[PDB]
């Protein structure tokens, strides 16, 4: 979950 | 009766970070699904929100001190505030004669009869015209701006938040800076602390109100659909 | 030497949902994310397919006895078969001469290069253009080439369908609508119904070296970010 | 699962 936000956050 | 280096630092880094996450051209905006006036700017809007995320999070990685907080933690943070953040930052755009957000194009011109056409009502939208006009009138210095957002963001009374006492000492040491930039470089700003540290109340009142409204959204997959992932990511209701 | 009339309602039926859902004038198109020519053509091309299956859903609710299957078995064959219903309806708008997708205009014309601009290599666009160039030079009637869309959809060698009986049965009769009227109706059609087949050969190859593709497309948040909710979910693994 | 794809084969 929250892959996206993962990704973004680096 | 004067700012300090660290203070000052701290200032520096917040304007840069919105500099770097702000464009003031607007010319990314033709990269959208286009505007229409069914939920006709829905498509338009949620590209809109989505974008902005993204610079929140870019924004969100240059606040001293956030960087360093868990994955959980900046997370969480993000889901509950990047609504806030976004009304907050979309202040920027607002015109107090026109009434409406306007981005360097009419097409990119947003009233409020728009938003009820992406599924909002004037339960939410009322409040938020007031809000913006409101805060348009304070007059805010760029530097008294990011702060704002910045403390917004490091609310610790946010839901899922674990480290409450490291983010509310990050959102105490931009508070500090706030209040004393207001007193040395604000001319007349007595109330003006004050008066932010209301906008912040504001804030809360409108993310619940746009809470409730987005459920409506999510729960029609008709409307859900033409959401975008990360939309999908940072206003649903998953908990890491 | 002859169709009956069931083997006509047939071909009626799948001439006019293919009408209801096949827009010619494209006019739609202008409603996606813009083409630009970092996957600069992501954005759009998932629009398209995202949009061409809403399409694709409305024409196989219109086959008969798709609707009468179980709601797990209609998953199942639009899951697998979407992307190849796809390519077969593209051929609508393949130009021979331009060697290119072209849909009413020069901004919604689409080249291999485009689609390299969208996460994919000459692996999978070399057989998807020769495929396109071989199925043009069939020269099929419309009923010829909304039959082979049934056909395709209701294959029951497909991962996750349950009632293999049934969607045979409705199979097969499809097949025997296209077999009497090529013979009947299609002037020098003898070698037709077995190149046709070989088509939906073709297409199982282009199906895997896509989901392939798709994978890496998937894996990578930076660009799955970009594809649209009913695209994640039709292309997805989820099994119900 | 399959939100978008049950709401739309009605
Ligand atoms: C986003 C930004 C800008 C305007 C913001 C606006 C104006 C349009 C309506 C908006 C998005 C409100 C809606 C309630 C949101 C609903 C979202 C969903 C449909 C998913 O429920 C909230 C803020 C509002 C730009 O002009 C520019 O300033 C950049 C800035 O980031
Ligand atoms: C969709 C339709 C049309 C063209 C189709 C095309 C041309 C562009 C490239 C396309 C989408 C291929 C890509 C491999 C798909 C990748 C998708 C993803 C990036 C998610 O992996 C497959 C078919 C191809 C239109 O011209 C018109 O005929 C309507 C028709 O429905």
């Amino acid at each position: 979950k929250h892959k996206i936000l993962h990704r973004l956050l680096q | 009766h004067m700012l300090s280096d660290e203070q000052m630092q701290i200032i520096n880094s917040l304007v840069e970070a919105h500099h770097k996450t702000y464009d003031d051209s607007y010319s990314d905006f033709v990269r959208f699904r286009p505007p229409v006036r069914r939920l006709s700017m829905l498509p338009h809007l949620a590209d809109l929100v989505s974008y902005s995320i993204q610079k929140v999070i870019g924004f969100a990685k240059m606040i001293p001190g956030f960087r360093d907080l868990t994955a959980e933690d900046q997370i969480a943070l993000l889901k509950s505030s990047a609504i806030e953040i976004i009304m907050l930052r979309s202040n920027q755009s607002f015109s107090l004669e026109d009434m409406s957000w306007s981005c360097g194009g009419p097409d990119f011109k947003y009233c409020i009869n728009d938003v009820t056409k992406a599924g909002h009502t004037l339960e939410l939208l009322e409040p938020l015209v007031k809000f913006q006009v409101g805060l348009k009138k304070l007059k805010l210095h760029e530097e008294e701006h990011v702060l704002l957002m910045a403390i917004c963001l490091l609310s610790p009374d946010r839901p899922g938040v674990q480290d409450h006492v490291r983010i509310e000492a990050l959102q105490d040491r931009l508070c500090d800076v706030l209040q004393a930039y207001i007193r040395i470089q604000h001319p007349g700003g007595r109330l003006l602390y004050a008066k932010m540290i209301q906008k912040l109340a504001d804030l809360r009142s409108l993310n619940e109100e746009h809470s409730k409204q987005y459920r409506s959204l999510s729960f029609q997959p008709e409307h859900s659909m033409q959401l975008t992932p990360l939309v999908l990511e940072v206003f649903g209701s998953e908990v890491s």
